[PDB]
DNA sequence: TTTTTTTTTTTTTTTTTTTTTTTTT
DNA sequence: AAAAAAAAAAAAAAAAAAAAAAAAA
């Protein structure tokens, strides 16, 4: 086949990558000593190096795939015979920008059978694993031979007697299986028109992709789209089942997770060791004004503390909760809004939005083998994440006491007769609320400001009053800034026209009159690894301000507590102070972050009544 | 039963009065009712029943008069008399400000929010009527949403094909456009929250036993009321 | 390239040639009399450890994992070689199929193998094979000998699976016999007699349950610890065909290690998977010196190391080592459970003692408000199957129900059957039994004569500030943030896996009330009675005390309750009623 | 070998009960 | 705060339309 061999040797030398930046070479040495037998190649490289190439490959898939593999095989057995020798097929996976094959399950016509298809959405099906064999060992004791019988992908007949009507006895150990799974994905429901129904697709998974994605989350799969046939048969109607066979599935949430970017990050850590959690506060919501305590405590959030797990197994939490009680516009939905932009598993909600099982997590029939499935909630999909609740105070308040346990210990536990399970959830949950009566009363107690039971106070850490004050110099300072944030205007990309439907900054005048968004996630990421460690003078600081807190005297008259304080205050103390110590990559929980840490709780627990 | 073909599939979406020419045909499947073939029609042509160079200079020319707001203004409801003021009001929610998103990803809502309380012998009605005849994407509602047309999006698992079905309320249906409620103070609890969240955020978020996910509501809302 | 002869050889070397010195330096050759035991039909399993084999023979353990069900034949084989030679006398006949295995084999195309058995086999995995999680259990394990740790969600019921179907002919009288390995199989309709063959006759056998042979066959499926689920995912199911002697040793909600075989089911060939059962282990709680028992302190010792790092409430710990313990059955039917409700102001830690419990307690399960309700307390019809609830599951065990208040109205009146009539009466539509659940209730709620007059233990909590004793709680907090132990104290905390022993060590010493305290316990109670009177007690509360002072006889081991424990019982009524004021 | 009747499976809908939720005293 | 009525969930049963396989001659 000279078509094949040509195939074979372009995509062989576009792999042989040394006279050029030397990058394929590198991804073949990441998958050679990481252990792994698929390559991803972005398509973007080969249109850049052969146009032909790759309109053969996206227009042409299966048999471009198969040329593709196995010169990524030649090559690997170049540079290593002994790893290329391990496995039978080295596989390949695509990305970058696809022209026009980028589309929805809406979108996606029988035009692109037989072609390389970028399709985005939502996975609705993820079946159960099943290895598929193929190739199968089959041992005859009477004889005492031993078969192969290969079995090619054609997407039969399974040997049981020898020649002379022998038994054979399948080699199970010795057989060769590779898992396989089937999804169903959706197009998403944000873009889809919002009148006719949603429009879904078929993916075949084989290994290294089979549990690449879970049910109920936004996806990206890279594959060849095909026509299945039917069973053996006389008739056969002109209808054919099409499915998307993928060569990689992604996690829409690049968001999810260089050396020139570190060094960044550690001389910017080095530079000043004092301020550095309050110059990423100040940083974290340029467009919002004001509210530095707040802007201080939601820092903390996205750090969130560090979790204890004793030898008894005992948990604590290491996550921090916050509420923002606010009367009308003070920007508390926008601060959980840019929450959602800004934090990783960022889950949004709302009041009335999720009812109960739909908050957390459900159990079902499965309704097909009738057996019982478990269902990732709102929240258990918020594992390790943050969970932003607005209208908080608008919940039936049997949603609220079943979320008392996951803010708490962080774990889900459901329990119906045929099935029993205690899903983690280790979520920091960020609520908004707006005070009985609408407006916020300064001349009542912040206790009868809230209708929350005492209790639920107590779940959360941080209880923030955000009031109205109208201050004239306040609100001119508060206008001039939101003045001019809606008078900007993006540089050069826009000149009047319509939206249709670096560590630090440029420094304009007219967001400034702070750090990059970019710089601020690489640092808080790279940050929130870090555990520190309580020191014993700090300790002996959080025990006696937390004494003095219980204590009568550390409030005055006339000035009420926003929340009680009890046990669950201390750990508070220690989870924001550790928070403040993450933000200085300290390593170590000194007095400035204890300190820090007090003074936010003692502004927090205290709000004087007129 | 209506077959399309190559370039007819997709062309309409249920709910649409269309006019079908086609080919009067039975099915051909391997051959008390006797010899009774199922008919159906094959789809040839569909015409779907109820912007050129000229038509832009028109409106440049429009735009660049000197007393365009006051045409504007006296252009919207001729029949309704008096209510300049509540007029000028409407032409200038149906023009919407500008969307904002900043540098950080927050989003400022362009589209405007007008409320009208008043006795019920005023045109106000006539006037939500209008607006939703007038205005580009539009759809007229009450409080307690539409004849068996909810007022918010709402999301349920189909139990045997286990999707996610959106049915879409008036706000989602209305996205870019302009929605107006009638009785806008006779909502109902669940309801009066999602469009608590939706004419701010311009976003509705739903989150069931099945997935999480914020709809796209960026929808103007005109809202009538008595007192 | 890979012989079996020689690994029938190698099989047999190990098991006539391996011993060790377990019982007091003694070397036994741990197989040999094993066999010994099979070939005298006193022993129907014989578990291969693995560790053993590869002790002297590295290679062999490598081949059996690495292909489990060829070596698992072999051993098999290789024992049915071995049974003949270490026969030592004539067995008793024991059940009805030997007696009709010794008919064939006298009377004696051949036996099938697996009809003249009568033995089990199964492969304890290697130390060096770290137990696997079942969502990696993937293709490239396929038919290996792995191990997974998971929770038994559900357990089917014990039924009989044949193996061997044994037909007899109406003419020839010669017996057919069709090994089973399929799940299905086509029942042989003519007989392969050789002498109906030659006379070519119509050799319509019938299928005899009498010369067949029959194995116990249980399905289950378990999940995975949540400590184990990736962040995003739910934890995972995995089936376990448990058969032979591996039965009746799982129960629903039993944390369990299986090492088995990874095989799949015939339905591209693509095929399910399951897990053949080959060892079962019940770890942690499920999990199946005397001087410091004597102690006098031993009682506060067991108090003092129920979640150390949870500060102060010495009494409350020492109330619900109690109900661990539990007080004695009587049947004259009143139960021996103690039932404490922990109800106090937010953040005192009564989730974390309940928490706890659920770590120690050998039997017990967790529920949280509304989360698992209505069937997840009680039963349910799930062939139609009835499927317990969390007291099902916790049925002579602990249930520490959270947020007792907050809990469905028809969930409480449930827990009112089982704190009094310890049954779960149901007369729904596609129900109407009567469980049995003879748990321990242990609620945990915030704040009433629906709830105090059953309880026996209503402790009341309340963190009332005060300016050293919450200095003290903060250093003991912030140290076990600094170190992650515990404070260090005069004595060390004993562990769980220790406690465990210890209280169960406890359950089997039904004491007796003397006729002496009768004087004493009489008057104590009546004084109880005029309290609540003069200031709620009932005759209720005099079962609360004798069961509460049977439980601390346990403590001390003492088969005869004395006086020391009734003041102990009373002072724990005195600390419990003295919290409501 | 070739038909035929069954077998399934794969969707979809429908009905009863239970449970959950909303409104009223 | 608790009971009465309503609504929704969910599970089991029925229709049925069509594709494939086993038994019959
Ligand atoms: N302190 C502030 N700084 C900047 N913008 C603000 C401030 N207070 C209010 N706003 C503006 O007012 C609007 C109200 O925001 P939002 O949080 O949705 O209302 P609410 O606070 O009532 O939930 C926002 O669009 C925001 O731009
Ligand atoms: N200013 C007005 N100009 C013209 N017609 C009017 C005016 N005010 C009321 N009407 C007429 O009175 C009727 C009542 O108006 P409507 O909008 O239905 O009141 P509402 O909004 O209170 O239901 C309408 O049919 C309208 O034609
Ligand atoms: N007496 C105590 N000793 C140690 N820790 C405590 C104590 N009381 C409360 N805590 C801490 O408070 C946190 C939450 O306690 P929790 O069990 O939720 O309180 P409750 O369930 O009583 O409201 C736990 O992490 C625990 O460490
Ligand atoms: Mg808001
Ligand atoms: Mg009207
Ligand atoms: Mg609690
Ligand atoms: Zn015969």
């Amino acid at each position: 086949d000279v078509e094949l061999r040509e195939a074979q040797r372009d995509y062989l030398d576009f792999l042989d990558d040394e006279e050029d930046q030397g990058i394929y070479q590198s991804k073949v040495r990441e998958l050679i000593s990481d252990n792994q037998y698929r390559l991803i190649v972005n398509v973007n490289d080969l249109r850049r190096k052969n146009e032909k190439r790759a309109n053969r490959l996206l227009n042409n898939a299966f048999e471009e795939l198969v040329a593709f593999q196995r010169a990524l095989k030649d090559f690997v057995a170049s540079i290593d015979a002994t790893y290329a020798k391990q496995y039978e097929e080295f596989y390949v996976g695509l990305e970058g920008s696809f022209g026009s094959k980028h589309v929805s399950p809406r979108t996606l016509t029988s035009c692109f059978l037989s072609c390389v298809v970028c399709v985005e959405g939502i996975v609705t099906k993820c079946s159960l694993v099943r290895p598929k064999v193929v190739r199968s060992v089959h041992y005859c004791p009477a004889t005492k031979k031993t078969i192969e019988r290969r079995y090619s992908d054609l997407t039969s007949v399974y040997p049981t007697k020898d020649e002379e009507n022998n038994p054979l006895e399948t080699e199970y150990g010795l057989s060769v299986y590779k898992d396989h799974q089937t999804i169903t994905i959706q197009e998403m429901p944000e873009k889809a028109p919002a009148g006719q129904l949603p429009r879904s697709v078929d993916v075949i998974l084989d290994d290294d992709l089979v549990d690449k994605a879970k049910p109920g989350d936004r996806v990206q799969v890279v594959g060849t789209y095909r026509c299945l046939p039917g069973k053996k048969g006389g008739y056969t109607s002109g209808t054919f089942r099409t499915v998307l066979i993928a060569c990689n599935v992604k996690q829409m949430s690049k968001d999810a997770q260089s050396a020139e970017d570190i060094a960044k990050i550690k001389k910017f850590s080095k530079t000043r060791s004092k301020d550095i959690f309050d110059q990423l506060a100040k940083s974290l919501a340029p467009s919002i004004h004001g509210h530095d305590y707040v802007k201080k405590a939601i820092l903390c959030l996205l750090l969130g503390g560090v979790e204890r797990d004793l030898e008894n197994g005992s948990h604590i939490r290491g996550d921090i909760n916050i509420l923002l009680i606010g009367d009308p516009s003070v920007a508390k939905s926008q601060l959980l809004r840019y929450v959602l932009c800004t934090a990783p598993r960022a889950i949004p909600t709302t009041g009335r939005g999720s009812s109960g099982v739909g908050l957390t997590a459900a159990v079902t029939t499965d309704q097909e083998t009738g057996e019982r499935r478990l269902e990732a909630g709102a929240m258990v999909l918020a594992d390790r994440g943050v969970v932003c609740i607005d209208e908080f105070d608008k919940m039936s308040d049997m949603d609220r006491t079943a979320i008392h346990e996951v803010m708490e210990q962080g774990r889900v536990t459901i329990a119906k007769a045929g099935i029993h399970a205690r899903l983690n959830a280790r979520c920091s949950v960020l609520a908004a609320a707006n005070p009985v009566y609408g407006r916020y009363d300064q001349y009542k107690t912040p206790m009868e400001n809230i209708g929350l039971q005492d209790s639920l106070l107590s779940r959360f850490d941080l209880l923030f009053i955000m009031l109205d004050q109208m201050d004239p110099e306040q609100d001119r300072e508060i206008s001039d800034h939101v003045l001019r944030m809606h008078r900007y205007r993006a540089p050069g990309e826009q000149d009047g026209d319509a939206m249709p439907l670096q560590i630090y900054e440029k420094h304009d005048n007219l967001l400034h009159g702070m750090v990059s968004a970019a710089f601020m996630k690489k640092y808080i990421h790279v940050a929130k690894i870090i555990k520190p460690v309580l020191t014993q003078e700090s300790a002996t600081y959080i025990a006696e301000e937390y004494s003095r807190l219980r204590s009568q005297d550390s409030m005055s008259s006339d000035t009420a507590r926003t929340s009680p304080v009890t046990a669950r205050t201390l750990e508070t103390l220690i989870r924001l102070a550790t928070a403040h110590a993450k933000a200085r990559m300290s390593k170590t929980v000194d007095l400035q972050d204890a300190e820090e840490a007090v003074e936010l709780v003692q502004y927090a627990y205290f709000k004087k009544v007129l | 039963q209506l077959y399309c073909d190559r370039y007819l599939c997709d062309k309409v979406v249920p709910g649409n009065r269309v006019t079908i020419m086609g080919i009067y045909s039975i099915k051909k499947f391997g051959l008390v009712g006797v010899g009774i073939r199922s008919s159906y029609i094959r789809v040839l042509g569909i015409q779907v029943d109820t912007v050129s160079p000229q038509e832009e200079e028109e409106f440049r020319r429009l735009a660049a008069l000197p007393n365009v707001y006051e045409v504007i203004s006296k252009s919207i409801a001729p029949s309704i008399f008096g209510g300049t003021d509540m007029k000028k009001a409407i032409a200038c929610l149906l023009f919407g400000g500008s969307r904002k998103r900043l540098p950080d990803g927050l989003t400022r809502r362009g589209d405007i929010n007008l409320l009208m309380l008043g006795d019920p012998g005023t045109a106000k009605s006539q006037l939500l009527k209008f607006v939703e005849k007038c205005s580009p994407i539009g759809v007229y509602t009450s409080g307690k949403g539409s004849s068996a047309a909810g007022l918010t999006a709402s999301v349920m698992r189909d139990p045997s094909s286990r999707n996610f079905i959106m049915e879409g309320g008036a706000m989602v249906l209305a996205d870019g456009g302009v929605v107006c409620i009638d009785e806008f103070d006779k909502m109902r609890e669940d309801d009066r929250v999602a469009i608590h969240e939706a004419m701010e955020q311009q976003t509705i978020s739903i989150a069931k036993a099945g997935i999480t996910t914020t709809l796209n509501s960026r929808c103007s809302v005109l809202a009538a009321a008595n007192s | 390239l890979k012989d079996y002869a020689l690994e029938k050889e190698k099989v047999k070397k190990f098991l006539q040639e391996f011993y060790q010195d377990d019982e007091l330096g003694k070397k036994q050759f741990k197989y040999g009399n094993q066999l010994v035991r099979l070939a005298h039909r006193e022993q129907v399993a014989l578990y291969v450890d693995l560790d053993d084999v590869a002790e002297d023979d590295p290679e062999l353990v490598d081949s059996i994992c690495e292909n489990a069900r060829r070596y698992a034949k072999l051993f098999a084989d290789a024992v049915q070689e071995l049974l003949p030679q270490y026969k030592e006398r004539e067995v008793v006949n024991k059940d009805v199929l030997d007696v009709y295995i010794e008919h064939r084999l006298m009377m004696e195309n051949q036996y099938p193998a697996e009809l003249m058995r009568r033995f089990e086999l199964y492969f304890q995995g290697p130390s060096s094979n770290k137990p696997r999680v079942i969502r990696e259990v993937r293709a490239d394990s396929v038919g290996k000998l792995v191990t997974v740790r998971g929770i038994v969600t559900r357990v089917s019921e014990v039924k009989p699976k044949m193996v061997v179907a044994t037909y007899t002919c109406d003419q020839c009288g010669a017996e057919t016999y069709q090994p089973i390995q399929s799940p299905t199989f086509m029942p042989l309709i003519m007989c392969p007699s050789q002498e109906c063959q030659t006379n070519r006759s119509g050799g319509r056998l019938y299928l005899q349950t009498r010369g067949s042979r029959f194995i116990k066959f249980q399905e289950m499926k378990m999940q995975e610890h949540s400590d184990q689920v990736p962040v995003g995912n739910i934890p995972r199911s995995i089936t376990v065909l448990v058969e032979g002697e591996n039965t009746r040793i799982a129960q629903p909600g039993d944390h369990v290690s299986v090492t088995g075989i990874f095989l799949p089911i015939l339905r591209g060939l693509l095929s399910e998977t399951y897990l053949e059962a080959h060892r079962i282990v019940k770890m942690n709680k499920s999990e199946d010196e005397l001087r410091q028992i004597a102690e006098e302190d031993f009682y506060e010792k067991l108090a003092a190391s129920i979640a150390p790092e949870i500060y102060g409430h010495e009494d409350v710990k020492k109330a619900l080592l109690l109900l661990l313990v539990g007080g004695v059955d009587q049947s004259p039917k009143i139960r021996g459970n103690i039932n404490i409700c922990l109800m106090g102001d937010p953040g005192v830690a009564k989730s974390q003692l309940l928490s706890y419990i659920d770590r120690l307690a050998p039997r017990s399960q967790y529920t949280t408000g509304r989360g698992s309700s209505g069937v997840g307390l009680t039963a349910a019809v799930l062939e139609l199957t009835l499927e317990g609830g969390a007291l099902v599951l916790a049925d002579q065990g602990v249930c520490c129900i959270d947020e007792f208040d907050k809990m469905a109205e028809a969930d409480r009146t449930a827990i009112h059957e089982v704190m009094e009539q310890q049954t779960i009466s149901i007369a729904k539509a596609g129900i109407l039994t009567t469980l049995n659940a003879r748990c321990s209730i242990l609620a945990a709620a915030n704040p009433p004569a629906a709830l105090l007059s059953r309880f026996d233990l209503l402790w009341l909590i309340q963190d009332r500030p005060d300016r050293d004793n919450d200095l003290r709680l903060a250093q003991h907090i912030t140290y076990v943030h600094q170190h992650s132990r515990q404070p260090p104290s005069q004595f060390e905390p004993l562990d769980m896996k220790l406690m465990r022993r210890y209280i169960a060590m406890c359950r089997e010493k039904q004491p007796m009330v003397p006729e002496s305290l009768a004087d004493y316990i009489t008057a104590a109670y009546v004084e109880m009675r005029r309290e609540a009177w003069a200031s709620y007690t009932s005759a209720r509360t005099l079962l609360a005390i004798l069961r509460l002072s049977t439980a601390l006889a346990r403590l001390r081991m003492v088969d005869v309750v004395e006086k020391e424990d009734v003041n102990e019982a009373i002072r724990l009524m005195e600390m419990s009623k003295d919290s409501l004021l």
